[PDB]
């Protein structure tokens, strides 16, 4: 709702509002703006760094776990605030489940999933497709990570009649594999992936916000340069016996709803009311 | 017909931290119609791999956890997986990052 | 020297100590290591974090510049130890010039440039090549990032005999324009571009340290799957009103040094006492 | 000869926020021998342009600032500003970035 910018927050934004795209009207987008990042460690906290610092209206975080007492959640929120004091941060200060996953969404613009756990993965996109939100999915493991840009603007389950942004089943189909499974606490991390990713998160959903591409197009088709409805999904690996190499960064572009998908394509047996009730019960393992 | 094949997302761990790979493929099959990439799985997983089978492939099909590309396309919609491979084709072998 | 490790660094580096190249041998590399981080603001902060959290040895910082009376060096370091305690941080609280830049370089064994002013980014690499180390470059303007690893491994002056990794000066031969120049106060800066950039510079310092790339090679020449003495220049673009496109990530592969260069080619001029004199005056603009 | 052009690096605002360009040249130049790449730095910069010449070419040549790449290659060794274009060749326009 504000339309003007005060002398504290026009210091401290005058970095990025002399820039192509983010006016005064670009900036005021961020700070209405309502994102939730689903996961606190690893990804979340970069991810949050650099939505905070770019003065997204407010901040959600979702987290039970605690640090290595007191939960990551507050440990990190405390951090943000040091970045820039301005935006209101969230604090969900548990672990997301079927039963309130419907409950923890409804609110928030934009959908970042920082979850590392497959389950959990499949669960926020059909939530995030049935109560028509935009998904930034990201997830590292060791030496490797990948980035996609789901469901946006976000098409109304179903309508597989219109050109129409891939869900994360669209896309990843049926797998998770059930003992091909490694999570960050298995496996380990190197810093700069889970960084770059996070960072690049972040990234993508300003970019949604600044230039409003969760509003659906004009009868009018949605131009390709956006690569929303055939996103790339971006795989970063980090090979620490070498430098940057020209294979660092492959951008393998995607397919739009798939008309057959369980969720978000024609003759769904998926609702909201089921997912609360356990109805697909994420037992795929 | 030669071609160069690809893996990445912690699958290349399997093939001994190596990911671009060209070998020349035979253009005729066993059965001696033209090379599917049926054939590349089972050729690759056999002889190119340097680890133990569970993890690329099981139950003669590939983990549901992978991607295949061809030129950086979908496989689905161009053969899925009874191909008949190029001369200069490049397959992307890709375990989908389930972690964060 | 430190051969063993402490129950306490043990519990921190797990996470990382677990990952392929990455053993108690990979990690005593970090700890042992002495980085220097060329600049405070922008692309310092993230590259220093990542160090930081990495367990570099030690980590220097050169930023005379203060906050937008607090040096910005004392600041960022003050953030770092938060990050992780264990690592020595050593702030130059000075901007760097002709006449210590020798000084404040010949201790550190990777050295990284921040430093957003061309004049100065010309001085760094002409003493790095002398006093015989790796540079990790980087730039960050606007919506554009790139990134190059230059002079590693670090190949005497003049010995273009061997193929052998180019400096600054061999790539960007004799540019910087004198009235196309931008600065990150003048053009402004998206926070995700300085962001991927600084993460990835500490990414390849990292591997330099843990993979040991600034070592020469065994007569036998130098592996190009390093992509050291070939090493590709990075370029990261940003369209927000775009999301992750194909064309996001270029990699543009590099020509080792240029024979007839200024400065670390065949009959060189460039003395280590002469920049200290004014000698290659940097008044190119 | 029909030829992709790319921008780069805080040069494409140059071109109105695009950085592929896609346009057929004429084989000859307008002395009659082949197109070379003197001709593109003419003709992009007289008609391509969106915008006041100092910044991309001064003193009838580029400023130093910018780099050129054909294939992705140094344009310097494969003929340096007197280049025989190809018929599906990429070139790239991408200004070297001093700040940070
Ligand atoms: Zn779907
Ligand atoms: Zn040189």
């Amino acid at each position: 709702t504000q339309k003007s910018l005060s002398k504290e927050e026009i210091e401290r934004y005058s970095r990025q509002m002399i820039v192509p795209g983010m006016g005064k009207e670009g900036q005021l987008r961020l700070m209405n703006a309502k994102v939730l990042i689903i996961g606190a460690g690893g990804l979340g906290c970069p991810a949050a760094q650099y939505l905070a610092g770019a003065g997204v209206g407010t901040i959600g975080i979702v987290d039970g776990d605690s640090v290595e007492g007191m939960l990551k959640v507050d440990s990190l929120i405390t951090h943000l605030i040091e970045i820039n004091p301005l935006p209101v941060y969230v604090p969900y200060r548990f672990d997301l489940t079927p039963q309130n996953a419907a409950q923890i969404i409804k609110p928030w613009d934009v959908i970042l999933d920082c979850t590392d756990n497959p389950a959990t993965r499949y669960l926020i996109s059909d939530v995030c497709v049935l109560l028509g939100k935009p998904l930034v999915s990201a997830a590292s493991v060791q030496k490797s990570g990948q980035l996609i840009v789901l469901n946006c603007p976000p098409t109304p389950q179903g309508v597989v009649n219109k050109k129409a942004a891939p869900c994360y089943r669209c896309c990843f189909k049926k797998p998770p594999p059930p003992s091909a499974q490694t999570s960050k606490g298995e496996a380990g991390i190197m810093g700069p992936v889970v960084g770059m990713m996070g960072v690049a998160q972040a990234g993508e959903a300003i970019k949604i916000l600044v230039s409003q591409l969760h509003m659906p197009p004009k009868g009018e088709e949605v131009s390709p340069e956006k690569n929303l409805v055939q996103p790339t999904l971006l795989i970063y690996t980090y090979d620490l016996n070498s430098a940057i190499g020209p294979y660092s960064f492959r951008a393998l572009k995607m397919g739009g709803r798939k008309k057959d998908c369980f969720a978000c394509g024609e003759n769904s047996t998926l609702t909201l009311d089921g997912i609360k009730s356990g109805n697909p019960n994420y037992v795929q393992f | 017909i030669p071609i160069t094949v690809d893996f990445s997302g912690g699958l290349e761990m399997l093939f001994d931290n190596q990911r671009r790979h060209s070998i020349s493929l035979p253009a005729k099959d066993t059965e001696g119609k033209p090379v599917t990439i049926a054939f590349l799985i089972d050729y690759i997983c056999k002889k190119l791999m340097k680890d133990p089978t569970d993890l690329f492939v099981l139950d003669n099909h590939i983990r549901p956890g992978i991607l295949v590309l061809i030129n950086d396309a979908d496989w689905e919609l161009e053969g899925e997986e009874a191909y008949e491979i190029q001369p200069n084709d490049n397959i992307l072998f890709v375990s989908t990052l389930h972690g964060g």
